[PDB]
């Protein structure tokens, strides 16, 4: 109640003044009547992920059979940073956003914990220019020896090939690929990388561009649930075509985020570790 | 194995809430058992959760959660499964799950109130089990030894 609900933005999301201590926050406000046992474990979570990259979770409120997360407050998620600006961002920012990216996301991976739903519309950009991840609804920890996980995590754009061939275990290789697609973005046009309509396309797109994984290069992608032999197509690993604002370093780093076989991913801290970053 | 854990469980479970000397360590068990079994009420969960890792995560939370004097076993089925509805929540391999198996409890409100409270008791806990294996271990031997 110590809130001044504004402009509106689970449930639905509010701007607001603290009212008593002036702050602006960003109120969540979950129905208490599956929804509500995933918005528990983004607080469970959150309440352990203390970053700059990473959203801030003020306080949670139970009240009017509700639950509000009272958030910090950010600007604009990158989606609507894209439509700002328009078809270009300045190499530079591109750097930028990509390095906290992988910065609040290796972090994520230190402390154990998977995003599984990296996208542009789940990160945050303040005009101080910096950008920070948001959205755990889909995350969870890691670590016990699991039998498997789901697979229905990641929305289909930035799913990797592994999961789209049914996959339901999986490691933080899983939202390195979502980063990759998400610098692709970063690096061009602003336009998602894999705009598929369903899986079976979504699989087209992606090998139709990086080459359709051969058993050699990825020995266990056909043991998997619902893996298909797709036509082995070319490998138009010439990306220059596909991402221009990005030198041929950049085009290195964004080629071992995009690669097929998970193990082969490079991880945040590699990535944070690339030459690219200078 | 579960089974042998869950025991162990109801075990702790009477040598915590000692104030109703009428409790069997399977009547805990049964209650985690029924969830679990309707939960597979498909397209719900294609596979029960109760496992060892799990029954020693759920340990862990009613560890430090279930009050010791308890009064009535309605009272500890509740927190209980106040307690297993979180471990659904944060262990379970569905991205989520139902409340209607986990509400036992008259006043709604309390319920959820249990959630918040042991989320801001138990949410560090929660993560280190997973992320320190050391850790897990103890929890893990603890429960087996509470037999």
């Amino acid at each position: 109640q110590k809130y001044e609900k504004l402009e509106k933005i689970y449930g639905t999301v509010f701007k607001a003044k603290n009212r008593e201590t002036h702050e602006i926050v960003a109120l969540k406000r979950v129905r208490l009547d599956g929804v509500p046992s995933s918005a528990l474990r983004e607080i469970c979570l959150l309440k352990e992920l203390k970053h700059k990259n990473i959203v801030r979770l003020h306080d949670v409120l139970h009240s009017d059979k509700k639950l509000t997360l009272v958030f910090e407050f950010c600007d604009q998620d990158l989606k609507k940073y894209f439509d700002s600006c328009n078809g270009d961002l300045d190499p530079e920012i591109v750097k930028s956003f990509l390095f906290q990216l992988l910065k609040g996301l290796g972090f994520c991976h230190s402390r154990n914990v998977l995003h599984r739903d990296l996208k542009p519309q789940n990160l945050l950009i303040n005009r101080n220019g910096e950008l920070k991840l948001a959205d755990f609804g889909l995350a969870r920890a890691f670590g016990i020896p699991v039998r498997c996980y789901s697979a229905e995590v990641v929305t289909l754009w930035y799913r990797p090939p592994d999961v789209l061939f049914g996959a339901k275990l999986y490691s933080t290789s899983i939202d390195m690929w979502s980063a990759g697609c998400i610098f692709a973005e970063l690096a061009n046009a602003a336009r998602p990388l894999f705009p598929g309509n369903d899986v079976d396309d979504q699989l087209k797109r992606i090998f139709r561009l990086l080459g359709t994984p051969t058993e050699e290069q990825w020995p266990s992608m056909t043991k998997l649930p619902d893996y298909k032999p797709y036509p082995m197509y070319p490998a138009t690993t010439s990306l220059v075509n596909v991402v221009p604002k990005l030198n041929a370093t950049g085009r290195d780093l964004l080629q071992n985020l995009l690669k097929c076989n998970p193990v082969q991913r490079i991880s945040a801290e590699e990535a944070l570790q690339h030459p690219y970053f200078s | 194995s579960t089974s042998e854990l869950l025991r162990c469980l109801g075990e702790f479970l009477c040598r915590r809430c000692y104030r109703l000397k009428h409790l069997s360590p399977t009547d805990p068990v049964l209650w985690l058992r029924s969830v679990d079994r309707s939960l597979l009420l498909q397209g719900w969960q294609d596979q029960g959760f109760i496992t060892p890792a799990n029954v020693v995560f759920l340990y862990m939370l009613c560890r430090d959660v279930i009050s010791s004097e308890v009064g009535s076993d309605h009272e500890l089925q509740a927190v209980l499964l106040t307690c297993l509805y979180l471990s659904y929540s944060y262990m379970g391999n569905e991205i989520s799950y139902p409340l209607k198996p986990f509400l036992v409890e008259s006043c709604k409100e309390a319920f959820w109130d249990r959630c918040l409270s042991v989320i801001n008791l138990m949410s560090s806990k929660m993560l280190q089990i997973n992320a320190d294996p050391h850790y897990f271990t103890q929890v893990f031997s603890d429960l087996k030894n509470e037999s």
